[PDB]
């Protein structure tokens, strides 16, 4: 994210590191739940890929992250590589993420959720700070 | 790219507006925020865009796509997850 | 769902 | 692709189809080998993706193509996906591809081979031939 | 989205030449090609950029990124194989 | 390896 601001440690507890084998962040997700990831499709993980939970710095030692594997990749048959339409995988854990503190769920809006322009929401990453 | 957590606050636009910006890209499950001086970026992707609805956060969005240089001018495309809950939900059940 | 042990300060 | 020519009916044996569960073409292959699918990381494959050989006309019923099953995503653990660097995924079959007359495997270069800029070569796919 | 299969010839450029219209995006493990009056396009990712070396089509490139419009005019970007052979080669022998 | 048996003509 461009021009964010740090947030606080665990703040945000179904934000998730999806890591490959060599440590590298290279998407996010979020926890709907301890056996479930949502991602987006066009992320590419693979079950060689590894979920990180709980984590805030990326680069600190002391930090009691959860580095949880991927069982299998469910990924929306109506995914459109195209356009980026339906642009959604779900990630089926093996081991089960520990919820606590630092690691919960987030909730899913009704298919009948009503969500206004205008309204002021929050976006949380470690995406490039800068182009 | 940060160690550090990021997070943002930002306007959820409409489609029409959206396609002000990005023309035919934006589609019905896509929908846009940003343009206000802040923009997700690359690494953010799957990542959440969070409301807060009676008290509680919930994922209506995902970071998918947008500005190649992460203009903060242009809003950031994102996946609806209201038209795809109800995918999430039959996966889940049956899995 | 979607309540944090600990808040975000925005 | 954007102003290309249809090809010969299998006269590009190793180029293979990418698609969802739904059907959808979503990315390309190169067969490398009967067990062996060379793509782009950034595709995001997963097992319940299939691979399908000797197609021509993804539209064509009369078309004896080979749908086969992916045992396993090996995703070079140093693609970048920031910066979409090492762009590349094998995919390992379930099943053997049979090769044949239209199913065959291409050459790989030597980390050694020397390709020369104004150098003429080719591209094939089902991308669309128009924006 | 043909249902036929195309194919296209272009020439393989320079990432110096390259850097020219992508500036700082081309890497050392992607090699550029076309802008020559035909483009790779969504849909084409993954797929086979081939040379003929020695009587045989040899896989050097693999269609990556490029022009969000597929653009004629600028070149399309691939993954360079000879720089991922070695993972390559590694990896089928393990597997 | 890269020799088809239907030669493509470009
Ligand atoms: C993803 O982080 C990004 C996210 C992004 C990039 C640029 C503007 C807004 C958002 N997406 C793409 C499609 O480049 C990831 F794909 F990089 F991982
Ligand atoms: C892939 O086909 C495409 C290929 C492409 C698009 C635009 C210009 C040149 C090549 N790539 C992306 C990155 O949009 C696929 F990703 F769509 F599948």
């Amino acid at each position: 994210i461009v021009n964010g601001e740090e947030a606080v440690p665990g703040s945000w507890p179904w934000q998730v590191s999806l890591q490959d084998k060599t440590g590298f962040h290279f998407c996010g997700g979020s926890l709907i739940n301890e056996n479930w990831v949502v991602t987006a499709a066009h992320c590419g993980v693979t079950t060689s890929d590894v979920v990180v939970a709980g984590e805030f710095d990326q680069g600190s030692s002391s930090e009691k992250i959860q580095k949880l594997k991927i069982a299998k990749v469910f990924k929306n048959s109506k995914y459109n590589s195209l356009t980026i339409n339906n642009d959604i995988t779900l990630l089926k854990l093996s081991t089960a993420a520990s919820f606590s503190q630092t690691v919960s769920a987030v909730c899913l809006p009704s298919a009948s959720d009503d969500f206004a322009a205008g309204t002021t929401c929050v976006t949380t990453g470690w995406g490039l700070t800068r182009y | 790219t940060p160690d550090r957590l990021q997070q943002a606050s930002l306007p959820l636009l409409s489609n029409t507006n959206c396609k002000k910006y990005w023309g035919t890209k934006i589609k019905d499950a896509m929908i846009c925020a940003g343009a206000s001086g802040v923009s997700s970026c690359m690494g953010d992707s799957g990542g959440p865009l969070v409301c807060k609805k009676n008290g509680a956060w919930t994922l209506v969005g995902i970071v998918s796509w947008g500005s190649s240089t992460c203009s903060t001018s242009t809003p950031g495309v994102y996946a609806r997850v209201t038209a795809l809950v109800n995918w999430v939900q039959q996966t889940l059940a049956a899995n | 769902c979607g309540v944090p042990a600990i808040q975000p300060v925005l």
